[PDB]
């Protein structure tokens, strides 16, 4: 907040940001931010879910895939619609990030020899047909910010990555005001731990609880329930009529 | 190649290995573009049939167009050897009969004769012959690969129309209309399919203007 | 160079980054993109 | 092109690869920038309007450019042969007439008349003529792919005068004016819109002096 | 350019590509650094002034050091106009006038004329005259290029002397001044500028002696 | 640089660009190695000093290097000047005195001095002593260069002979001194700093076996 | 090298820096395999002593294999000096004195003097001896860059023919052998020390089979 507000200004006549990014990253209170952005002429599931579709935008073809629980995004201009770009793509977003499923289209591109090798090679389920609410919402969102920043464009790969850039890290999502990359981030992570943590625990505690059956196994007590795994179906039953051994 | 001697005679040369190796590469690295058509005839200046084979045979892949052109080198052979006479009898010395089908081809003529029908007089421009139905061919395969015709382009709502009509005309170089309509639609289509204020003013310019102050016109 | 630049800052957030003195490194390109995403510039660990 | 003997004649050649791939490759990655106006008479001495007009045809993309070029030689041929009527009579042996425009264009001449003409005495500069309609078309080519006028040139507050007299020596070569208009611009523009600190300074050192003491005065 | 027969007499021939391309690429490539001085005279062993315009235009980038060696050529020339005025009166036949300060400086005189006085009798190295001019706006060009000066040099704490000496000496050559002035600098500004260690190591070696010593003390 | 003519009297020659453009090259992609010693020898036969000090300066960074070499010239050329008898007053036409110590370095001495003394009945090999004075410099800094000594290396247990060997012979060859020393050493050293099994296998071989039967003896 | 002057005499020239850059960067990069034996011999084609050495020790790394070639040339001069009886006497206008083993070797001779030999009648062919030395020494450092025996070459159980055979037939050129005993060997080895599966398919298909009837049979 000291002196914040000028840097605030020299970077919103750049990034033409929402008013809680500033708020929250610069420490400045929401009221100035919101003023600030009135100021400015141009302003008024799994991990694996991926979602990735085609748009038209100026006479090219664009892919664009988006992860589905976080609301990452990436995009870029197929220069001639083929499937071995398709192909390319898919298998540089499966280098950058790990994704176990593809939702896409039954369209012939999506269905090629090369994206159809790729998705093998990689082991990532492929199920056509399709949520895209928010989908939508992001793509009129990309083309709004790409209107905004052509002006200071040259050609329109650079536009797209800008737009990429600002929308990936300059925009503040939903719950909590984080942003895309903080979600993915976020939720790969507490997914890394817990799987961890669950494979830990396995090799030292072993119990065997019989309820009413047979010999399940302890998965949880406490609270007065008792929640118990047996032949791959979850039951929670109460304190009595359980045994532990 | 054959290449005049300084104060002397023309002499035949060998093909030089650079040359070569550049048609390769540029044949390779380039999805046969119309800029590499006249590429060819700034490589193949007085050349041989044989020489024209050779080159030809230096591809590597593509082979569908390698095709394709072989076929209409031979149906245009005998097309050359079913609409002129052919002449029998006595051969005059220092001098040959009318190459055949597989003499202009280049696969049956030896360099000697090439050598002979090239210095004989009147001259006997058979590789020129030859060098037009490669052109021919290289038109047809061009439209071959071509990925998309020129009436079915179109112009963003926001897209600069600086790309707009380069693309247009470079979409407009690969079509094999004749020159009369080439005028007429590069005369009418572009001015027809343009976004609503740029064809606005070019419609208060009205008919006959150059493409200079078409695009002065619209600068923004 | 600009353009992967660009995309590894849309893909990862960068404060910082060390680099040779190559041609296309010192290019005007690729510090207008530099100063764009206001990365530290810092050539010479 | 068509190269003298060591104390010889004027013998014709073939292009050279290197040349023509030097050529392509500077104009796909320097644009069209002014400073490939000198390179192109580096790569046309001598050389037949065939020549220039394959080195105009090699190049791929911009096409909008080359159809400039294009309609401009058109009416250049057209002015060449408004200056020259259409003359009559019996040619000398030994000789041919005065080429029309379409000639100097290239289009309906082959390369045996580029080759009579160039030996013939005296001498005709078809080549010339033809290189110097493309440099005037070059000019406005490069006249129109300017990104900005030079009257509008702003220096910001932060950036250094270094960059900025670079960028404004850049429009301003840009820009086709007269030697005596392109001194006035160097005498006044450069300090009526500079940086306020640099423009007091230069107001205290006073009108009159080379910009080397400007360059050593603002530097800070 | 200009050479000369085998046994015979003096020829002009076309610049070679390559030449003004490899040029053109170690200009634009690394820096403005003093080595473009020897570069650039390893370049122009016998030239016309016409020849050595093209060379220098046909650079791409930082104009503002070619309009500073443009001014400079162009007071050069007023200069030399002012020193020796080219005598008028008649001109003997087989023979022209003394080249004028826009014949030296190649913005008048055509190539003939150039050519004429190469091979005039006695030769006028007009043009090469016009080469150290230009040679004189270099060094100013690298006195734009120093980022400090011959003092502000400094060892860090964990910065090993050699690259310290080498940007000494690299600074040095940067300098523009007297020999016998940075004899008496590199005497004494290297112990002055020095790790305190290895100073005084060098010290108790003995003030004054070459580098040998100091580096023999200074290993590690 | 000099050229030899057909049956006829030498005639001065530039620099072609890929030679310099190869020094260059070689000069920077290594460091100063003993490889670089003939490498020089290989593109400086019969060259000029104007030629030797053109490429020399061609160099960039390293500046210390520069010096010191400069430094050995002078007291070279200050030894030359004082061995032979100093030469003053007029001479004769189509000869003159030998070049002086500055003039063998070139700094004073014109490119018509140096064909003039090349071209000299007895000819004078000045630019042959610069060479090897070059030379010495050469070694002298190879010397510098070279951090490891020749009474370090160690061959580890399970370290090959064959790389042992190797660097051994690099640091002999970067080590200068008599041949009797450098025969004594690569007779005693590699066998004395082994092994303990190959240094036995060696000792039974005998002193005096050839290095062939050596490493193939201690090979395993 | 010395060149054949067209329709004149031989001449000689310095060496090109192409072909002693390629020479060096093929025989560090790529190996010491044999076939670099005949690119040796498609480099050195009348070439002279001075250029011969000055290749091969440019050439850095594996100096060991330098050493070894430089004894070998040491004892061939011995073989020489001693085989061929020493004539010592007055020489007189029209000969010149007898090659010696170091001449050989170009350590004792200058190369103005091998140019004579090289232009006296009788032709003394030094360069060929000295050239056919460094084929045998080559000879003798290839057989020591040869790890494995020819009798320890066995075709693994999941192994591709293929490449065995491949391989084979390298370490048998590779092999220092007469042609007697190479074409036993190849006729015994590769059956001796296949697959079992195709030992016994070859075996049944007898001998006076060429490769063809094996390859063909050992697939699958
Ligand atoms: O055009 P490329 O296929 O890449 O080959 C070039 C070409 O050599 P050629 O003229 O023999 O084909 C260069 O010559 P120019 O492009 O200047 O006409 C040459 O340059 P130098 O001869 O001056 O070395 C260069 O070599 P380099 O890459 O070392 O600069 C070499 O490339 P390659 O060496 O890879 O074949
Ligand atoms: O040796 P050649 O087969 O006759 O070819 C030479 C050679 O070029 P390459 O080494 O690239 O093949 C020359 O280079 P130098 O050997 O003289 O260094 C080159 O001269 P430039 O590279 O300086 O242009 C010359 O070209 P030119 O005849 O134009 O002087 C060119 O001859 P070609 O053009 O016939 O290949
Ligand atoms: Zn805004």
């Amino acid at each position: 907040f000291l002196d914040g507000i000028d840097k605030a200004q020299e970077e919103h006549e750049k990034y033409h940001s929402n008013w809680r990014a500033m708020a929250s990253d610069f420490n400045l209170p929401p009221v100035v931010a919101k003023e600030i952005v009135a100021s400015c002429d141009k302003c008024q599931c799994s991990p694996g879910i991926w979602q990735l579709n085609c748009t038209h935008l100026e006479g090219k073809v664009i892919l664009v895939a988006v992860h589905v629980a976080s609301g990452y995004i990436e995009a870029e201009v197929i220069p001639a619609e083929t499937g071995q770009e398709t192909a390319y793509f898919l298998l540089k977003l499966a280098g950058r990030w790990p994704v176990k499923t593809v939702h896409t289209n039954n369209g012939s591109n999506f269905t090629s020899t090369t994206v159809k090798a790729a998705c093998w090679w990689a082991g990532i389920k492929q199920e056509f047909g399709i949520s895209q609410g928010v989908i939508e919402s992001m793509n009129k969102e990309l083309k709004k910010i790409i209107g905004q920043v052509r002006d200071q464009a040259e050609h329109l790969k650079t536009a797209v990555q800008m737009a990429v850039f600002i929308h990936n890290f300059k925009r503040k999502g939903g719950i909590g005001g984080y942003s895309a990359g903080e979600r993915i981030v976020d939720i790969i992570a507490t997914d890394i731990q817990t799987k961890e943590l669950q494979k830990q625990i396995t090799k030292i505690q072993n119990f065997r609880v019989y309820y009413r059956k047979g010999p399940a196994k302890l998965l949880w007590k406490g609270e007065g329930a008792v929640v118990i795994q047996d032949n791959s179906d979850i039951k929670v039953v109460p304190r009595r009529k359980a045994k532990i051994i | 190649p054959i290449v005049q001697n300084l104060q002397g005679q023309m002499v035949h040369q060998a093909i030089s290995p650079r040359t070569l190796n550049a048609w390769v590469k540029v044949v390779e690295e380039k999805a046969f573009s119309p800029e590499v058509i006249p590429m060819f005839s700034a490589l193949s200046e007085g050349a041989t049939p044989q020489d024209l084979n050779t080159m030809l045979n230096t591809v590597g892949g593509h082979q569908a167009a390698m095709q394709m052109l072989k076929e209409t080198i031979n149906e245009e052979a005998a097309e050359w050897d079913r609409l002129h006479p052919v002449h029998a009898g006595p051969i005059a010395p220092g001098q040959m009969r009318e190459p055949r089908g597989s003499d202009i081809a280049g696969t049956t003529s030896t360099l000697q004769e090439q050598i002979g029908w090239m210095t004989h007089n009147p001259p006997i421009p058979v590789g020129e012959i030859y060098k037009r139905w490669i052109i021919l061919g290289l038109n047809k395969i061009v439209r071959m690969y071509s990925p998309t015709s020129i009436l079915d382009i179109r112009q963003g709502p926001k897209e600069p129309f600086r790309d707009y009509v380069d693309r247009f005309y470079k979409t407009l170089r690969a079509e094999q209309a004749s020159q009369e309509v080439k005028n007429w639609m590069t005369e009418t289509l572009l001015v027809q399919n343009a976004n609503p204020d740029c064809k606005t003013i070019l419609k208060a310019l009205g008919p006959g203007a150059t493409l200079e102050e078409m695009m002065t016109a619209c600068q923004g | 160079t600009a353009y992967f630049l660009l995309k590894l800052a849309g893909r990862w957030p960068v404060k910082t980054v060390h680099t040779n003195n190559g041609s296309n490194f010192t290019s005007t390109t690729v510090k207008a993109a530099c100063w764009w995403a206001g990365i530290k510039q810092e050539f010479g660990n």
